[PDB]
């Protein structure tokens, strides 16, 4: 937690539907955008912490 | 904290103008249907 890894994801078709509908995750909450609109919206850069 | 005032933030469609929605039906967020039971991907449509 103190030193987390930051991975940059870009230049692709990022499908978040599998992660949204996956039951293996204990929680999946989105703040700035709707969780069901991730497959329609587009972002300049994505960083995975 | 006065929690008696409620508002709706979950609905699958935008309202027609001058409409009043009193639906208590649980909003379905995920692909799995919600048979009146809330939980994961099944949320109460009203927030206090």
């Amino acid at each position: 937690v103190y030193a987390w890894n930051r991975k940059r994801i870009s230049n692709c078709v990022a499908d978040y539907s599998v992660l949204y509908n996956s039951a293996s995750f204990s929680t999946f909450k989105c703040y700035g955008v709707s969780p069901t609109k991730l497959n329609d919206l587009c972002f300049t850069n994505v960083y995975a912490d | 904290g006065n929690y008696n005032y409620l508002y709706r933030l979950f609905r699958k469609s935008n309202l027609k103008p001058f409409e009043r929605d009193i639906s208590t039906e649980i909003y379905q967020a995920g692909s799995t249907p919600c048979n009146g039971v809330e939980g994961f991907n099944c949320y109460f449509p009203l927030q206090s």
